[PDB]
């Protein structure tokens, strides 16, 4: 979000390197929901044939989803990442483990540096 | 009886004319020359004084290449008043078609004109029984100009159609029906065209010649009413060709059938494994995903509750095919009917035929005795 409300601020226009999965809903707004490699219920049934031909297909090449043995990023969005794109995790998993992350920092700190505190009734509270 | 082999689908007009000559001089008594809608149109049967001229099914036809409709229609049309004798031309035709009543009112008026139709009561034809079967189709035709017994069809009204427009031309000739014994048992040959199932005790196996998606999708839909169980169908798409055409036929199979195979039909000269995905890439999944299923055994199934499988060589997986159906069921093969020639890249070769599906349906009997399990495409194999 920062990120985000820096660029028109300084008038950068987004980059053309909106990448969408082949699931047709991957976008800087997908990503982070809940449900992953999911299609969202958008009423009508999904027009595949549709799909295929505004993508590509009948003139030209299209991005044909076949697994190869050279050593080529399959996916479009690890072109420029050197080894692969990062691991692909929700908001709430991100959440979820800050939180722990930060509990546990404060276990290890209270755990050496903190056997004592201001309250006095550390018997019945450490345990 | 024999036929000579031609390239194209209508051979030269003055070649034609020879080789009838060539016939009629010694060794046949009549040369008919019957050429489709493309011939006609195109100036091979144009050219021939024909004594019967009937249409089978009057429909749009060449419409992309003649650039008009009706166009092969009227060409017949003009044709056949080009010579004409009277009460000599049949007008044979299903009365439901409205190009076939144009052509019919074109022409001399002295030539004899019938309809073939089953619902029309002017046709006074109608089937007026139920026989039908993968095996043999008999009907009851009750007409005062038709036979009385009716040829045994594969499909359950294409067949029953062209054997009531068979039965118009049989019955001109010789008005008894015992003539047309000979011409039921040669429609219930089973040829190559719309194959019936085969005559030993197994699955029931139709060969079928379907390509274009209107085609195919009325021969699945005519599967379907024939089909009491299941409708197992198998079937590839060509090389360079309509790169459109895969994704409709592949959601057109995916829609009626519960269980159908894709593979490679025609490769010519064109990527595997490409246009695979191509026809994957219609009900919406990735060859990726499918394989990344394979490493596991669950193989989810569509969301309407269909089932979807794929292989690259097609004799394995028509042989699997043929392996897996049920009793009731009916294998179908709409990859190709009367051709003999695979072109898998810059080699053809010609191991297509039902040869393989009789081979395959004597050996599934010692398949099912020596325990491997055919239900569905990942096999159980013990140990």
């Amino acid at each position: 979000l920062e990120a985000l409300e820096a660029m028109a601020k300084d008038n950068q226009p987004i980059p053309p390197r909106a990448m969408i999965l082949s699931r047709k809903y991957r976008t800087l707004v997908s990503s982070w929901i809940e449900p992953l490699q999911e299609e969202a219920e958008l009423g009508y049934e999904i027009d595949y044939i549709a799909r295929y031909v505004a993508e590509g297909g009948l003139t030209g090449d299209r991005k044909r989803w076949v697994p190869r043995r050279g050593k080529t990023p399959l996916d479009p969005d690890a072109e420029g990442f050197i080894y692969s794109n990062p691991r692909e995790t929700s908001f709430k998993q991100r959440c979820l483990e800050e939180w722990r992350l930060h509990h546990r920092k404060l276990l290890k700190t209270l755990h050496n540096e903190g056997p004592s505190i201001l309250g006095k009734i550390s018997e019945s509270d450490y345990i | 009886d024999n036929k000579l082999e031609s390239p194209h689908t209508t051979p030269d007009a003055v070649l034609v004319q020879k080789l009838m000559a060539k016939m009629v001089h010694n060794g046949t008594e009549a040369l008919v020359m019957e050429a489709s809608s493309h011939g006609l149109a195109l100036g091979r049967c144009d050219k021939v004084d024909f004594d019967i001229a009937v249409f089978t099914n009057l429909t749009r036809d060449h419409l992309d290449f003649h650039g008009t409709e009706e166009e092969y229609r009227d060409a017949k049309a003009k044709l056949f008043a080009r010579m004409v004798d009277p009460a000599r031309h049949r007008k044979i035709v299903n009365i439901d078609d409205p190009n076939a009543a144009f052509f019919l009112a074109q022409g001399n008026p002295d030539v004899p004109i019938v309809t073939f139709a089953m619902e029309n009561k002017s046709a006074d034809v109608h089937p007026l029984k139920f026989q039908l079967s993968l095996f043999e189709t008999q009907v009851l035709v009750n007409t005062p100009q038709g036979i009385l017994e009716i040829s045994s069809g594969l499909l359950g009204r294409h067949n029953i159609y062209n054997i009531l427009a068979a039965v118009a031309v049989g019955i001109a000739v010789g008005a008894p029906l015992e003539d047309i014994v000979k011409g039921i048992e040669e429609v219930d040959a089973v040829p190559g065209r719309c194959e019936l199932i085969d005559e030993e005790q197994a699955f029931g196996v139709i060969v079928d010649y379907a390509h274009t998606p209107d085609a195919l999708s009325r021969l699945l839909d005519y599967v379907r009413e024939l089909g009491p169980r299941r409708v197992i169908t198998v079937f590839g798409c060509a090389g360079e060709s309509d790169r459109g055409k895969r994704p409709i036929m592949a959601k057109i199979a995916t829609d009626k059938s519960d269980v159908t195979i894709l593979t490679s039909d025609n490769p010519k000269t064109e990527d595997p494994l490409d246009i695979l995905d191509d026809m994957l890439a219609g009900v919406g999944w990735s060859m990726q995903d499918y394989l990344k299923h394979g490493e596991n055994d669950y193989y989810p199934p569509l969301p309407n509750g269909h089932r979807l499988f794929l292989h690259d060589i097609r004799r394995v997986a028509v042989r699997c095919a043929v392996a897996m159906g049920e009793e009731g069921d009916i294998v179908v093969v709409a990859g190709k009917g009367h051709e003999t020639y695979q072109i898998e890249g810059d080699k053809k070769e010609f191991f297509d035929d039902r040869e393989e599906c009789r081979e395959a349906l004597q050996y599934v009997d010692e398949l099912h005795q020596a325990g491997i399990d055919t239900s569905e495409f990942p096999w159980r194999l013990p140990e």
